[PDB]
This record gives structure tokens, C-alpha cells and sequence, in this order.
RNA sequence: GGCCCAUUCGGGUCUUGUAAUUGGAAUGAGUACAAUGUAAAUACCUUAACGAGGAACAAUUGGAGGGCAAGUCUGGUGCCAG
């Protein structure tokens, strides 16, 4: 059992990196849902913010940062299905991928496009959660195609990732019990550092309004770069707080921060234990 | 309007 | 003028590229088999 | 073929004579010429003997 | 040779 | 005390002394010898300053990091303010001032708005030099100087690429195409990243062309950065004889005149059987013939080549998707390629017609 | 668009950070208010030597000469050579090559011919076993200046080949959260074109300074003989205290002129020396500028360095002036929690520098 | 060879012989690697020049043992280990296209 | 707008080289460049290198005349020269 | 014309080949009526209908050896060797 010990203690040994990820109060966790148009995705997103938060969130819009552990809290937002450019960018800042799989259709070139772009921008976590499993009378074929698809899932992910099975959606969501072990997965998923996100200031924005002056919009008549208020959480390494520093907001251009106001936490994780549904909370 | 994959990326026969 | 320069630095050059390559060689050589002929001398004794 | 791709050693098509040039038939390649310049020196060679 | 590779240059306007 | 006194920037830095109690000179300032002499005639004052391997990794980074939290244990507005600020999970407001119009107008909350924060090194504009690759699933080759849309960063930008080989490391010569299935080298006109940082390379990004086939084109690294490559583009110089001797021929038309052919005096030219020769000094009267030596006796039905060297430059060009700033968010329409510009305007695609390859059958070879 | 600075003061220090940082800037008023007002031909050859050295870096000097507008480029180096003017030696235009030296695509392979020394200026043993070692503990291994000849001024013909070759991506995060025990005093006396009992001389005076402290002292002691001697007559004096432990150094020079005494020279270098000892704190007064630069444009973390109250001065302070003008960074002065001296430590958070020219 | 082990994860230093004027030389197909458990810096093989675009710096590159059947040509021999997967990806598949690798 | 004056200008340089993309090549691009397919004598004006076949002849300067005369100086100040010998 | 032996010269043997055309039969994976089974449902068992020509309804893995270009690189006693 020698051979075996040095052969399995091998395979701890990884390259030795830095962290640049805090420890006493770490950011959400971007959650990004990406599917092709037609399947999951808001259904989804709502019946995890709901199993999660106690809070019909019906109509949902941009990210959603909720607390789903004593100390893991986490950021869910929806990737426009179409958009190359959106699957592009939530690509290169998504910690954890939710990948729906049309499990009666099969794979599909839209979640294939996404994997491949995360594979060559730093691979995030990826769960993959497969859903219309409603195939046919044919429990056979839903064994067989349940199997072929955890394969093919398994070439294009760590041999050993998890896809995940969704049945049918009832009263306007899934079943709580199958979103309940879904989050059970979530709330234990052990991330690691990438390299890109953690030499760089990169943040999400929750939060958008431009704070010009409507009668100089009066005076000039809306043609005016007008500035822009950005809110939202920040991940990565500690972005500096001089005015100046430049920033790429990644689809619309290049620009240079004027001032920053840091912002008391809108949605704080709270300080054997179990999370109390007074603090399970909702940004 | 759905694209769906092919055999070189189903079969991955490379 | 530009043949002889041309010329000459291209000699030069290449017996440049081939003293590197040959010092790279001989001692990935030596002070490496050095270490596989120890280890098959130390793997002898078993 | 140890590590070689079989779309890798593939086949490389030779080339023809130009056709404004073509009353010289047969722009004539490597083999071509040592089939001549061999000949002409085992002629040669028995020519000097 | 000095110019071949180069991009950039004072511009000595004295 | 002295620290505000420092960074206090409208006192001078004499009077910052002054109320605590240039360097074109490099050796400091001393004092007078004999002020010096009467001071180290003593010399007591300074006679006590005389008298596994992958946890070790891990202990000298966590090390570092504590020395990190127990010096930033300092200063409130110092620490989280100006000596880090601002580290991760901070909600922060951040004022942008001059965004367009566009971005406010057609904000659809769908699409995100991410932010990243860029180095110095990615607000220079230059040649990267990635060595990149034709996606597997991607089917049809990639062109050089067609436009590609490149994911270097936080930037995607649509660039005119032209892919290289340094054929067996002597030049850094031109392709005209990437190859079917390995990595060629890449020279484009962009925003200058790391070194040793991966991207991504899609020829469209709209859904009216979407297609059915593989969107993401191109993979890659990035090897070096630049601000000039210098790479070239073959061009032999083809030349007919006309008169030939024994080991020498006349050769007819690479030059149009004899100030060419001396400006090309001794060159190597060659056959196409590989007969090497040399350029030897031109006739006088056709102008652009020349005399040149073999290594034995070419034929009539031969053509010589002066294999030379083109420099030639990538295209500076350069415009970044800016697909928020529309009022669809898709269909981002950008330069095009260059089937679809012929395709457009009705042009044949160039052909040479004695560059097609044919059946050559061999004659038997006999000689007298 | 530039960052504005004014003055022709600390001018090699300026280019160089905006060749480390790559950001645009303007000098103005190159001494405007004077007679022959302008950049003077010595730091006009040094604007040479950074066009040298970087590549796509447009450098644009006014008619009036007053005010340059340097706008970076890549540091790219190659191997070079610099004939640089009789107003400066070749330690004026080496000195600032040590921050740029180890952050290019090809090593730096520079030879400098023109005058050694200076009086006001850095000297080919000074460079050396000075400022070499404290960049070879901040993370480069392989730095070394050879003479090939060396000339005393005024006509100088002297040649120094500066060669490193170890391309780092960053220097190393400093921690030296103590005073260096100096274990040994060594030196160098060297002479040019003159007789070679001035050296033995310079060595007497400053070995009987220096032998009442209870150390070791060496100087070590080298004639120039023929054409490595160059064209004028000169001779001078390096010592360095040397902590052996951890490789620290600290050293003072100067040269003679024309009616100068070797021994008061010596035993002047030598007091020299044990001033620098006294206002030193694990560096020195002019090994203090490059310290600060590798740790400020080191790692994203905290380095920090012990420093004592005489090392504060206008030309420290307008230094860090500098590099927050530049690049916006600060330096925290704590002081030790022991009160026999008067010691700060510069914690100095490194901005996230890589060398983005070395090819992968 | 590695000690106790079959094989053993390292971390790639940078390419030996780029420079290397002929493919597919022994020289140019010689990567060397950083062994974690030890720290000792070896030199290893990879298939060939084709796969050699897949390993670029600190790569996190598993290695095993080389075993020449014959004394062979164009060798140099003094080099014992090839590499075998590259960021946990077999790179005989990803020289095949049959994965991609991951950053 | 700021952003459509940017974009019109992009949008002049997407049809001033995509007229270049289609349009018709340079000729100094294309190999296999004959007498009849160049401007003529637009090689003068062109600074094009190649390789040669053997290092030319030497063209006698002043110092290396001054070379070998020093050089014989040397030798036969200390007749350290190479004749026959009688038998 | 294929095949076999043999270090060599050579010897031994014999209906053997071909991206050549072509023909109608077979059914199985799959898709599916059911009924049976069973508290009920699944599964086994029984079973009508459809289901093959690239039978594309598209099994791999590893090894041995070539051959090609107006191609590229290196050496040097032309045209060669690598
Ligand atoms: N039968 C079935 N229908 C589902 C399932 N999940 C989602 N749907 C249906 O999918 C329909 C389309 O809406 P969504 O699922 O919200 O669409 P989406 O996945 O967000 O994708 P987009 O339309 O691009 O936003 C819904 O009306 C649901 O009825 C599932 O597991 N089974
Ligand atoms: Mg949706």
C-alpha cells in the first residue's frame, strides 16, 4: 500500500500561487446561468432565489446577490441567450456556471461556445444542470441519454464534475426537493483561485444611474457624454481608491474613475450552526 | 431557431 | 559592400547558433546522466 | 508514424510549365535532372577511360 | 543598421 | 508627523525639515574635513554596529501574507482609503464621467455591465505577437488580414491579423493562411496585454449570419509584445535562358534594365531542377539580360529563381465591438470578410491560371 | 494628458520612473531663468541613451530647450554602446540603467566609454560594490560592470562594459526589519598615469583611521599600466563596510585633483565612511534612491525596509514627492518599539509591476 | 527515478531549445521541469515539436519515465523523463484535438 | 453624437481597406514577379535584400596596405623569413 | 500476377486480384400497438406496425514502413549527405 500512498500523495501537489481573495469578508460569488434560449435559466434563477431567500422573485433583471450560507454569500445573474459578446464577458468574470442542458434536444452549440471560451479565459467552476426530462413512456431512453450526456459532459469538464438532473417544472418552477440538494451542491463547491480575476480590480454592476444634470441635458440637447454612477461589489485584487485609475467597462469603452464612495454592505452575511431566516437575505 | 451540434463535436473523434 | 557585410555576418551568426546549441547539448549530457547513471548504479544495489 | 498526423504528411502536388513557355516541353524537376546528369557522367567517366 | 528596428526619436527642435 | 509632512506637498522640502527639527549629485552631502576630522577622532559612537518543497512554497507566501494583515493593522484612512484600498467585497460607487450617450439611452438591464480595472501595460497600443490556432470545431481556415473579432482581457475588438512561421527559426515569415490543425504564429494590431495570456477569436458575433456552424474561430496565447515586427513576404525574381553553354546561360527577363542587374550582382539564383548559380555581371545590349554560371548545364525548358524577401506590415487597425452602446446589443456588424465583400460586389476570386496543378505524366527517359 | 513636473532637478530619476511606469510627462522650465538657459548636452545624451534602450519612446525637446515631453515606450535594451560627453562620467549614465536594466526583452549588454570619475558623481567601484549588491538581494543574480579601460579626468578615454542578464518579472519584497552587523571593511585604491606609491599612501591613511575600531579592515590596491590606464593622470579611493551575513554594504569615494595628498585623501574617504556607518540604517544615504524604487515597483505587497532620522532629507523627500507624482503610491514610516535611536521602517506597498517585455 | 512514486507533477521553467533550427529534434522537444516534491529542477522530453505549443510556462505538467528501446539516432541521451499530461490534460489528447486545455 | 462621429470614421477605414482586401494586390507582395508584371526599374528605388555566393573581392585600402606593410616591416626587421636552402 | 523461403546470388509455388459493376433475401439495435405482470407503477416474459446500403443505423486502440513540393534548415572535396 506504499506504491499507492506515494502515488495518491503525489497528487496533491499543484503549482503554488498566491491567493489575492480575502478572508474576512470575500465577495459574492458570480453565479452565471447560461443556456440557449429556451430552457431553465428564469425558472431556474427564480426557484433558487426562492428556495434561498423565502422571496417570490418574480420578473427578475440583472444580477441577484443573495446570502445562501453563514458565510457564503452569492451573486446570480442570466446570460442573454444570443448574445456571443454577454456569454463572452460573464465568461471571463463567472465564478460558478450553471449550464442548462436541454436534456431532450442533447447538447447544443450555444453551452459548447460557452465552454469553450471559459476553457481558454480561466475555467470556472462549472456545474451542469440538465433539464426537459420529459422525454417519453421510454424510461430507457431517459437512463440512456441520462448517461450519454454525464459522458459528453464529462469530456468537455473534469472527469467527475457533477450534472445535475432537473424533472419536469411544477406550479411555475422545479421541484423544491431537487433545487434543495441543488443548493446542497452549490453551498459546497471548494473554489480555487484563477489567475486573470486575481491580478486584476474587476467588478459587477448591480447597480446603474447617471448622475447628470437634466437642464444641461436642456441646454446642450442629449448629445452629451454625461458621467455615471456605477455601484456594485468588487472582486480581485484591491482596485485603488486615487480618482484617475483606468477601467475597461467591458462593451462600451475605455474610461478613467472621477470618485469613489465606498458603500456600507447592502447584503452582509451575518456573524452546528444553522443560517437564521431572518438573515437569509436579498439584494 | 436551434443550433444544433454536429457529429464532430458529438463523437469527438478527433 | 552589403555582399561582404551580409556575408560576414551571417557566417557569424551561424557560429553563434552552433556553439550554443552544442554547449546546450553536452550539458543536458553530462550533469544529467550523471544523475540517470547514478540512479541505475543506486538501483543495481536492489 | 510514431507521433505524425496522417493530414500532416500529406501529398504536395508538382508543378506544371508555364504556358507561355510551353514550346520547351516539360520544365523538367530534381529527378529529372540527375536521370540527365548521371548519364552524362557514366559517359564520361568512360570517355576519360 | 542603427535605424532599421527603431520607432521613436528625439525630435530636437532647438 | 513626518509622514504628513512628506506627502503635505504645497510646504518645500527644506521647510518639512525645518518644522520636523538634488539628485543629479549622486555621492550626499558630507560636512567639512576638519568638521569631520574633530568628530571621528573618536571612533566608540558606532562600535556596536561593528562586531517539503511545495509546503515550503505555501509557508514563505502565508508568511508573506500575515506580514501583509499584521503591517495593514494600522491607520484607519490610511489602510482602507490609500495605502491598499478598496480590497474585494467592498460595494463601492464609482462616478465615470464622459461615458456616451448611447450607454444610458439604450441601457437593457439583461445585458451586463462588467468593469476591470487595467495595468499599465494594457492601455499601450502596439503589435502582439500570439502564436494562435484554428479552433478543431471551427471549419472553414482563417485568412490573413481578415478581420477577426480577438477576447484579449477585458477588451474584445475586431483586428486585422497575419499569421507567421519562423521557418526553422531563420525569418518570421508570411503565411497566407493559418494552418489546418496546429499553431502558427500571429501579429495583430491591438492593445498591448501580458505576455503568456490566453485568448479567444471569433469571426462573426452577430445572429442574422449565425449559422449553424461553430462560432469561436481561433485560440491562442500570447507570446510577445511590441511596438514593430519586422516580417516578410517571399518574392522570387523568375528569369528565362535564352542562350545556353556549358555551365553558363544567358538568362532573359527577371531585370529590365543592367542598372538592375548590378544593384543584383552575384546573387545566388537557382533552377527549378535545384541547379545552383550565381548572377555574373549583365550583357550590354538587351538590357535586362544577365550572365550567369551553373553547376552544370541547365536546358531551355528551365526557369531561375532569386528567391528575396518583402518586408511587410500588419495594418493598423483597430475597433473594439462596443455592443452595449447599440440599440439591439446583437448584431454587431463590423469589417467583413473577404468571401463576403466578393460575394457582395460580384468579383470572381482571383486565379491565376497556370497556378493550378495538373496530371503531369512522366515520358520515358532516354538518352543517346 | 502628461503629468507636469518643473525644474531640471532630479531629472534622470523622472525619465526613468516614467520609463518604469509608462506614463506621459512634461519638464518645464529647464532652468529658463539663466544665461544659457535649457537642457544642458550631458542629459540631452542621456536622452540619447533612453532611445537607446526603450523602443517606440518619442522624446520631443522645444526650440527654447526648456521644457521635454516624454512620452514611453518598451524597454527592449540590446547590446549598445554610449559615448557619452566629458560632463558627466559614465557613472552619471550607468546609475540610471540599474532601475531599467533588468525589466527588457534582451539583456542589457551596454559599453559606456568616456571619463571614470567625478567628484559629484558615481564611480565604476562605487556602482559596483554598492549598488550592485543591493539589486542582487532584491531579486536580480547575474549584474556586473567591467572596466575594460578607465580614464581620469579631464580627457577621460575610458570604457565600461555594463552587462546584466538576468531578465526578472518583478523585485522581491524587501524585509530587513533590523540594523546589518557590519562583519568586514574592505576597499579599493586605484591610480591611473601616476606613480604607484600614491596608492600605498591613500591605503595608510585611511587604514590609520579606520584602526581603532575593533573590525577588520582590507583595501585592496590596483596601478593602471598602459593603455588601461587612459588618457589623463588620476587616482582615488572606494571603501565599503561589508555585512557578510546578509550582504549588505555601505560605501563612500572620492578622487584626488590637481595638489591633493593621498593620505588626506584616504583618511578623508575614510571618515567619510564612518559617517555614512553612523547615518546609515541598512542602506545607504545614496543606496537609499534604487532601494525604494525596486521596493516600490515590486510585488502588490508590503515591503519594508529600516531607515534612521539623518536619512531624511529634501532629496528623500522630494523623491517620494516624486514617486507618488508619478505613480501615486505612498510610503508609511513606522518607527521600531525601542527608543536608543531614532530608526523608522518605510513599509512601502509595491504597485503590481511585471516586465511585460521578456518574451514567454 | 522520482523517489517512490511512478510519476510526478512538476512545473515547466521554460522551453529548452527554441532556438533549435531543425523540428523534431531531440533538443527542441526538451522541456525543463520544476519536480514539486523535492524542488529539483530535471529535464524532460515531450512527444514532439507539434506538442510542444502546449506547454508555455509554470504549467503544472505530470511527468513519467522515458524508456528507450535501442540506442536510438539522433538522441541525447542524459534525459529520462517525458511529459505525460500538461494542467491535468493527457496532451496526447490534446495533440490528437481530442480535449482542449484549460486555464 | 461623440460616438457617431467615431463611428463614421471607423466605418471610413472598414471601407477604405476593405476595397484594399478586395481590391487588386501589390505587386511586390505577389512572388513569382517577372519583367512584365512590375513597374519598370522599381527596383532601384526598392532597398531589397538577398543572399550571395561568395564574399567579393577585396578592395585595397590604406590600412590594409599599412597592414602587411607594417606586417613585413616587423618581418624583415628580425629576418625571420622563409627561403630555400642549398644542398 | 499473387504468395512463401533465404546473408547472398537466387529458389519454391499457384486462381489470384479490383474504393470494378450488380442482385434480391435476412433481420437486429432503434421507434412503438398492446396485453401480461403488479396495491399501483417499473422491469422480465409474450407481442402486432415501421425500421439498412457510405447497410451514414458512421467500434476503438496501439504498432511498422514509406512516398511527395519551383518548400525550408544544416554540413561540404560540383549534381551529395543529413
Ligand atoms: N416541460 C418543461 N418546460 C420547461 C422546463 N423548464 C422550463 N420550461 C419552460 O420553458 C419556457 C420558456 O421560458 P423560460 O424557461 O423561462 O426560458 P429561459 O430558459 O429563461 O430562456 P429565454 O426564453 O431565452 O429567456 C417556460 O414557459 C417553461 O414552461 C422543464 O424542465 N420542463
Ligand atoms: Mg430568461
Amino acid at each position: 500500500t506504499m506504491q499507492r500512498s506515494s502515488d495518491v500523495n503525489e497528487r496533491k501537489l499543484h503549482v503554488p500561487m498566491v491567493d489575492r481573495t480575502p478572508e474576512d469578508d470575500p465577495p459574492p460569488f458570480i453565479v452565471a446561468v447560461v443556456g440557449p434560449p429556451g430552457t431553465g435559466k428564469t425558472t431556474l434563477i427564480r426557484s433558487l432565489v426562492r428556495r434561498m431567500t423565502k422571496s417570490t422573485l418574480n420578473d427578475i433583471q440583472g444580477p441577484i446577490t443573495v446570502v445562501s450560507g453563514k458565510h457564503r454569500r452569492l451573486t446570480f445573474l442570466e446570460c442573454p441567450a444570443d448574445d456571443l459578446n454577454a456569454m463572452i464577458d460573464i465568461a471571463k468574470i463567472a465564478d460558478l456556471v450553471l449550464l442548462l442542458i436541454d436534456g431532450n434536444f442533447g447538447f447544443e452549440m450555444e453551452t459548447m461556445e460557452f465552454l469553450n471560451i471559459a476553457q481558454h479565459h480561466g475555467m470556472p467552476r462549472v456545474l451542469g444542470v440538465a433539464t426537459h426530462l420529459d422525454l417519453f413512456k421510454s424510461q430507457s431512453t431517459l437512463r440512456a441519454s441520462k448517461k450519454r450526456l454525464k459522458h459528453r459532459f464529462w469530456t468537455e469538464v473534469y472527469q467527475g464534475a457533477k450534472l445535475f438532473y432537473l424533472s419536469g417544472v411544477i406550479n411555475g418552477r422545479y421541484p423544491d426537493r431537487e433545487i434543495l440538494n441543488l443548493s446542497r451542491f452549490i453551498s459546497v463547491m471548494k473554489f480555487r483561485p484563477l489567475k486573470w480575476r486575481n491580478e486584476h480590480p474587476y467588478m459587477l454592476a448591480d447597480r446603474f444611474t447617471d448622475l447628470t444634470h437634466p437642464e444641461l441635458i436642456e441646454t446642450q440637447g442629449l448629445q452629451i457624454d454625461r458621467k455615471v454612477a456605477i455601484y456594485g461589489y468588487l472582486h480581485g485584487t484591491p482596485l485603488p481608491s486615487a480618482p484617475g485609475t483606468r477601467v475597461h467597462i467591458a462593451g462600451v469603452g475605455d474610461f478613467s474613475v472621477a470618485q469613489i464612495e465606498k458603500l456600507p454592505d447592502p447584503c452582509p452575511t451575518p456573524f452546528r450552526k444553522r443560517l437564521d431566516d431572518k438573515d437569509k437575505l436579498i439584494y | 431557431g436551434k443550433r444544433a451540434i454536429n457529429y464532430q463535436i458529438l463523437k469527438n473523434k478527433g | 559592400f552589403e555582399a561582404r557585410q551580409r556575408i560576414e555576418e551571417k557566417n557569424k551568426e551561424s557560429s553563434d547558433y552552433h556553439a550554443k546549441m552544442a554547449h546546450i547539448v553536452n550539458t543536458i549530457n553530462t550533469e544529467e546522466g550523471a544523475e540517470k547513471n547514478k540512479y541505475e548504479r543506486e538501483r543495481k544495489l536492489r | 508514424a510514431k507521433l505524425v498526423h496522417d493530414v500532416q504528411k500529406k501529398q504536395h502536388r508538382e508543378r506544371s510549365q508555364l504556358t507561355s513557355r510551353s514550346r520547351y516541353g516539360f520544365l523538367e524537376k530534381h529527378k529529372d535532372y540527375v536521370k540527365r546528369a548521371q548519364d552524362f557522367h557514366r559517359k564520361q567517366s568512360t570517355l576519360k577511360v | 543598421k542603427m535605424m532599421k528596428n527603431k520607432r521613436g526619436g528625439v525630435i530636437d527642435k532647438r | 508627523n513626518i509622514g504628513k509632512l512628506i506627502y503635505m506637498d504645497n510646504i518645500s522640502p527644506e521647510e518639512c525639515i525645518r518644522r520636523w527639527r538634488d539628485l543629479e549629485k549622486f555621492v550626499p552631502y558630507f560636512d567639512t574635513f576638519e568638521k569631520l576630522a574633530k568628530k571621528w577622532k573618536s571612533v566608540d559612537a558606532i562600535k556596536e554596529r561593528f562586531l517539503t518543497w511545495y509546503e515550503l512554497q505555501k509557508a514563505k507566501i502565508s508568511k508573506q501574507l500575515e506580514i501583509n494583515n499584521i503591517e495593514y493593522q494600522e491607520m484607519t484612512p490610511e489602510q482602507r482609503q490609500r495605502i491598499e484600498g478598496f480590497k474585494a467585497g467592498s460595494y463601492v460607487r464609482i462616478v465615470f464621467e464622459k461615458v456616451p450617450m448611447e450607454f444610458v439611452k439604450n441601457f437593457n438591464p439583461k445585458f451586463p455591465i462588467v468593469m476591470g480595472g487595467l495595468l499599465p501595460t494594457e492601455i499601450k497600443f502596439g503589435i502582439v505577437k500570439a502564436r494562435l490556432r484554428r479552433h478543431r470545431w471551427h471549419k472553414k481556415i482563417l485568412k490573413t488580414n481578415d478581420p477577426l473579432v480577438l477576447s484579449l482581457g477585458w477588451r474584445r475588438f475586431q483586428t486585422l491579423p497575419i499569421y507567421t512561421t519562423t521557418d526553422s527559426r531563420t525569418r518570421t515569415r508570411m503565411l497566407k493562411y493559418t494552418p489546418e490543425h496546429t499553431y502558427c504564429n500571429a501579429a495583430f494590431y491591438g492593445p498591448l496585454c501580458s505576455p503568456n495570456t490566453p485568448f479567444c477569436g471569433v469571426q462573426i458575433v452577430a445572429n442574422s449570419d449565425t449559422g449553424n456552424g461553430f462560432r469561436i474561430a481561433a485560440t491562442g496565447i500570447v507570446e510577445e509584445i511590441d511596438v514593430n515586427i519586422e516580417i516578410v513576404k517571399k518574392l522570387k525574381l523568375v528569369g528565362f535562358p535564352y542562350k545556353i553553354f556549358k555551365n553558363t546561360a544567358f538568362i532573359k527577363d527577371m531585370f529590365s534594365s543592367a542598372m538592375e542587374v548590378a544593384r543584383f550582382e552575384g546573387a545566388q539564383i537557382k533552377t527549378v531542377s535545384g541547379i545552383r548559380g550565381e548572377i555574373k555581371r549583365a550583357l550590354s545590349k538587351p538590357e535586362g539580360h544577365y550572365r550567369a554560371a551553373f553547376e552544370d548545364k541547365i536546358l531551355m525548358s528551365d526557369i531561375v529563381i532569386l528567391r528575396s524577401w518583402y518586408p511587410v506590415r500588419v495594418k493598423k487597425f483597430y475597433n473594439p465591438v462596443t455592443s452595449l452602446l447599440l440599440k439591439e446589443k446583437t448584431e454587431w456588424k463590423g469589417l467583413r470578410l473577404t468571401g463576403q465583400i466578393r460575394a457582395a460586389m460580384n468579383l470572381e476570386t482571383p486565379s491565376n491560371p497556370d497556378s493550378a496543378y495538373h496530371k503531369i505524366e512522366r515520358v520515358e527517359r532516354h538518352f543517346n | 494628458k502628461y503629468t507636469t513636473f518643473q525644474g531640471s532637478q532630479n531629472f534622470r530619476l523622472r525619465i526613468v520612473l516614467a520609463t518604469l511606469s509608462g506614463k506621459p510627462i512634461k519638464i518645464e522650465k529647464i532652468r529658463s531663468g539663466d544665461l544659457n538657459p535649457g537642457l544642458k548636452d550631458y542629459e540631452v545624451s542621456f536622452l540619447r541613451l533612453i532611445e537607446s534602450v526603450t523602443n517606440g519612446s518619442v522624446i520631443e525637446i522645444s526650440y527654447t530647450g526648456t521644457t521635454v515631453i516624454y512620452r514611453p515606450g518598451i524597454i527592449v535594451g540590446g547590446a549598445s554602446t554610449h559615448i557619452c560627453p566629458s560632463s558627466k562620467p559614465v557613472g552619471y549614465f550607468v546609475e540610471p540603467m540599474l532601475y531599467l536594466a533588468p525589466f527588457s526583452k534582451k539583456k542589457f549588454s551596454i559599453l559606456f566609454k568616456g571619463i571614470t570619475a567625478s567628484h559629484n558623481d558615481a564611480g565604476i567601484e562605487a556602482i559596483k560594490w554598492g549598488l550592485m549588491p543591493v539589486m542582487e538581494k532584491f531579486g536580480v543574480r547575474e549584474c556586473a560592470l567591467h572596466t575594460l579601460k578607465r580614464g581620469s579626468p579631464p580627457l577621460g578615454g575610458g570604457e565600461v562594459h555594463l552587462v546584466v542578464d538576468s531578465l526578472i518579472a518583478q523585485p522581491i519584497t524587501m524585509h530587513e526589519i533590523d540594523r546589518p552587523i557590519i562583519s568586514s571593511i574592505t576597499g579599493v585604491a586605484y591610480s591611473t598615469r601616476v606613480s604607484p606609491s600614491l596608492v600605498n599612501r591613500m591605503i595608510d591613511g585611511a587604514k590609520k583611521v579606520l584602526k581603532n575600531l575593533q573590525c577588520e579592515v582590507n583595501i585592496t590596491a590596483d596601478v593602471w599600466r598602459g593603455e588601461n590606464s587612459g588618457k589623463s593622470p588620476g587616482w582615488g579611493i572606494t571603501l565599503v563596510a561589508q555585512s557578510k551575513q546578509k550582504g549588505w554594504s555601505y560605501f563612500a569615494e572620492d578622487i584626488g585633483d590637481a595638489g591633493s595628498i593621498p593620505e588626506e585623501l584616504g583618511e578623508k574617504v575614510a571618515c567619510q565612511l564612518l559617517e555614512e556607518i553612523s547615518k546609515s540604517a541598512a542602506v545607504g544615504r545614496n543606496q537609499l534612491p534604487l532601494a525604494i524604487v525596486y521596493m516600490v515597483i515590486g510585488k502588490e505587497d508590503i515591503g519594508r525596509l529600516r531607515i534612521n532620522k539623518e536619512q531624511i532629507d529634501e532629496r528623500f523627500i522630494i523623491l517620494l514627492r516624486d514617486i507618488k507624482k508619478i505613480f501615486n503610491t505612498e510610503v508609511f514610516l513606522k518607527p521600531v518599539d525601542e527608543a536608543d535611536n531614532e530608526d523608522m521602517i518605510a513599509t512601502i506597498k509595491g504597485i503590481g509591476f511585471t516586465n511585460t517585455s521578456k518574451k514567454i | 527515478p522520482f523517489g517512490g512514486s511512478s510519476h510526478a507533477k512538476g512545473i515547466v521553467l521554460e522551453k529548452l531549445g527554441i532556438e533549435s533550427k531543425q523540428p523534431n529534434s531531440a533538443i527542441r522537444k526538451c522541456v525543463r521541469v520544476q519536480l514539486i516534491k523535492n524542488g529539483k529542477k530535471v529535464t524532460a522530453f515531450v512527444p514532439n515539436d507539434g506538442c510542444l505549443n502546449f506547454v508555455d510556462e509554470n504549467d503544472e505538467v505530470l511527468l513519467a519515465g522515458f524508456g528507450r528501446k535501442g540506442k536510438a539516432k539522433g538522441d541525447i541521451p542524459g534525459v529520462r523523463f517525458k511529459v505525460v499530461k500538461v494542467s491535468g490534460v493527457s496532451l496526447l489528447a490534446l495533440w490528437k484535438e481530442k480535449k482542449e486545455k484549460p486555464r | 453624437s461623440s460616438f457617431e462621429k467615431q463611428q463614421i470614421e471607423i466605418r471610413k477605414q472598414i471601407e477604405q481597406l476593405e476595397n484594399e482586401a478586395v481590391a487588386e494586390k501589390k505587386w511586390s507582395l505577389k512572388g513569382e514577379v517577372k519583367a512584365k508584371d512590375r513597374p519598370e526599374d522599381a527596383l532601384l528605388t526598392e532597398e531589397l535584400e538577398f543572399d550571395r555566393t561568395a564574399k567579393p573581392v577585396p578592395v585595397i585600402t590604406s590600412e590594409v596596405t599599412e597592414s602587411l606593410e607594417d606586417m613585413i616591416r616587423r618581418r624583415i626587421q628580425d629576418s625571420n623569413f622563409d627561403d630555400l636552402q642549398r644542398r
